[PDB]
């Protein structure tokens, strides 16, 4: 459409500006619409070199993205779309790429009443792996990600210290099964 | 032994949304201006859809950022969390924005006729200051899970257990020393808030932006002081003096000047605006790993061993 | 006198000695908030930066707002207008609202209360 | 610091294929439950 703009020329056609005049004013109505032209071709020039540096950042994103996303387990929260993250699929698009993200998400919970320590023998116990956890009726230990119980033994915990540091520790009785093993 | 320290990092997220009526800064109510004007083209109407898209993108900046989260969380009454006392960085209710201390001094230490117009931002300062919030009620109750999904509650001590083994202490070293490092976080926002109203040197990006922004309006506005070459400045005054075409000359000198300042003036907004827009990217990709988790990338979030951050809102930027 | 822009901002009556403050006219843009032509015709016009005086009429602080039928409650922002108003097509007719940041959730935190994914 | 035993220390090979290895004793934690 800027083609069509005169910038001051008796005409945007440059034909009719060459079969009308005299080149003594031919050139100088042609020297407007060059110069009409060349400052919408800079125009131009410059919005596809701001809008190619954006796609440029866009597909060093992708490449980023998909370098760590899709070639491997990226475990960086939100990089690869909301949750816990497993694959990302490639799939082409025109001028463009689509992931398939999928994606870890919890989906049901459940409150439990947790202390942080327990206390056996006057030695205070805490779980190597995940979270101390009671129903009301047993202290149990599960997974920090999902609901599983076991009993507490001594393989589940390390003991550091003893039952005055720390505090919201409760009382019960930490297994050991290599006792039944001595009575074995 | 060790230490705990928190550090402020400042980064800005959107412009200010400044929209240019083009036809309004060439020709303000001429006729033959107008008329000289469209003779030249869609020079106008690119420069506008130009500059709209600008707005348009930091309107998606600001989006993009803030509203990682859908569930606005709030705090409980029962503020007793393992006395890490949070008060300064909470918002306060009883200010009538409900905004936080340190937003107050963030907010604090930041500084028309011719168709230069201000586009107002979409999301006002008490809403993105509520975005905030729900993002440290997230962070201070359930802990990271509230970026993965559903808001998993957990206690405080429980949390700060599994960021140290996230950064590879074991559980027993905080659990035994929690007083220590609660002591030490509230000394540290202690320290942040004393820096903060000691000077706005930490602020002097966002300043400078927003500085940059005003010189580059001011220079517009300087030039359409500027002849290029004509009689005069003022359009009235060629029309009063002059006969229409010996007029129209000057209007020709007048449009191509000004023209040319409009096209390097959205040029600057231009180059600008990807800039904000990579920092923009940037900090939504900092607040995503270190607001919403745990990242063990290093000097991503500051140097040590990283635990969290806290998002405060900042006028046109954001601060963890 | 004049102005920043070396423009004319004050003047003095010749015949009187009378000092005038020259404003120009109040003026702002216009915008159209409309949804598609698929749906309906009808546009709501949002003046801007102007106060509905100068000009189904209500105020925003992005100006002048007429034909949006302002609502108290809050809905998911449809067309922004600013200032954390957002516009939508709802019997029907176009309405204005202050947009919703989403849902509260209150987290039941205790000192030992947890949440586990089952 | 705690005192090294069989369950902070996971053995392999020998003790001639590393360069900087020094000697000591492990205790055991079999050794005074296997003796009560």
């Amino acid at each position: 459409k800027q083609l069509s703009s005169n910038f001051g020329a008796i005409s945007s056609v440059l034909n009719d500006i060459l079969s009308r005049l005299d080149p003594p004013e031919a050139e100088v109505q042609i020297d407007r619409l060059i110069t009409g032209r060349l400052q919408s071709l800079q125009t131009y020039v410059t919005q596809q070199l701001i809008r190619a540096a954006e796609i440029r950042a866009s597909a060093n994103l992708a490449a980023t993205k998909m370098s760590e996303c899709v070639l491997g387990q990226s475990k960086r929260v939100d990089f690869c779309g909301k949750g816990y993250h497993l694959m990302s699929f490639p799939q082409s698009a025109p001028h463009g790429v689509v992931f398939l993200h999928v994606t870890y998400v919890p989906a049901q919970e459940k409150n439990f009443t947790t202390a942080p320590a327990i206390c056996h023998d006057g030695k205070a116990h805490f779980p190597r792996e995940g979270v101390f956890v009671s129903n009301g009726t047993h202290w149990f230990v599960t997974q920090r990600n999902f609901y599983e119980p076991q009993i507490i033994t001594t393989d589940n915990t390390f003991v550091s210290g003893n039952c005055d540091v720390v505090i919201g520790i409760v009382n019960n009785t930490v297994y050991d099964p290599l006792q039944p093993e001595l009575d074995s | 032994n060790f230490t705990i320290s928190v550090t402020t990092e400042i980064l800005p997220v959107s412009m200010t949304k400044t929209s240019v009526d083009c036809t309004m800064y060439i020709c303000g109510d001429s006729t033959e201006c107008s008329n000289l004007l469209l003779q030249y083209g869609s020079f106008c109407t690119q420069l506008n859809r130009a500059l709209t898209g600008i707005a348009v993108e930091q309107d998606k900046n600001t989006q993009e950022v803030f509203a990682q989260v859908k569930q606005i969380y709030k705090t409980p009454p029962i503020k007793d969390f393992g006395g890490f006392n949070f008060s300064q960085i909470l918002p306060d209710p009883s200010k009538p924005s409900k905004r936080s201390f340190i937003e107050d001094l963030l907010f604090n230490k930041v500084t028309k006729f011719n168709g230069l117009t201000v586009l107002p931002p979409l999301l006002t300062d008490e809403m993105i200051a509520q975005y905030t919030s729900a993002l440290l009620a997230g962070t201070i109750t359930s802990g990271w899970t509230f970026g993965a999904g559903a808001a998993l509650q957990i206690p405080f001590a429980m949390q700060m257990a599994y960021r140290f083994n996230g950064i590879g202490v074991t559980q027993n070293v905080l659990y035994e020393n929690q007083k220590l490092i609660a002591n030490q976080f509230n000394s540290a926002i202690g320290k942040i808030q004393d820096s903060l109203s000691s000077t706005a040197s930490a602020l002097g990006k966002l300043q400078d932006v927003v500085n940059q922004n005003a010189q580059a309006l001011n220079t517009l506005v300087k030039q359409l002081s500027s002849n290029f070459g004509a009689i005069s400045s003022v359009l009235n005054d060629i029309l009063s003096r002059l006969d229409p075409p010996e007029a129209e000359v000057q209007i020709d000198r007048l449009i191509t000047g000004r023209l040319q300042s409009l096209q390097t003036y959205v040029t600057q907004q231009l180059i600008r605006a990807a800039e904000i827009r990579a920092s923009a990217n940037l900090a939504a990709t900092k607040m995503s790993e270190c607001v919403l988790g745990q990242s063990k990338r290093v000097d991503f979030c500051g140097k040590g061993y990283h635990l969290m951050s806290f998002p405060q809102s900042a006028p046109h930027g954001v601060v963890f | 006198g004049r102005d920043i822009a070396d423009t004319t901002d004050a003047v003095r009556d010749p015949q009187t000695l009378e000092i005038l403050d020259i404003t120009p006219c109040s003026f702002g843009g216009v915008s159209v908030i409309t949804p598609g032509t698929n749906t309906s015709n009808e546009v709501a016009v949002l003046y801007q930066d102007v106060n509905c005086t100068e000009v189904n009429v209500f105020q925003t602080r992005a100006g002048c707002l007429i034909g949006a039928e302002y609502v108290n409650n809050s809905y998911e922002c449809d067309i922004p207008i600013g200032a954390g108003i957002c516009a939508s097509y709802q019997t029907q007719s176009i309405i204005a609202y202050t947009m919703s940041l989403g849902a509260e959730n209150s987290v039941a935190y205790s000192n030992n209360s947890i949440a586990i994914p089952t």
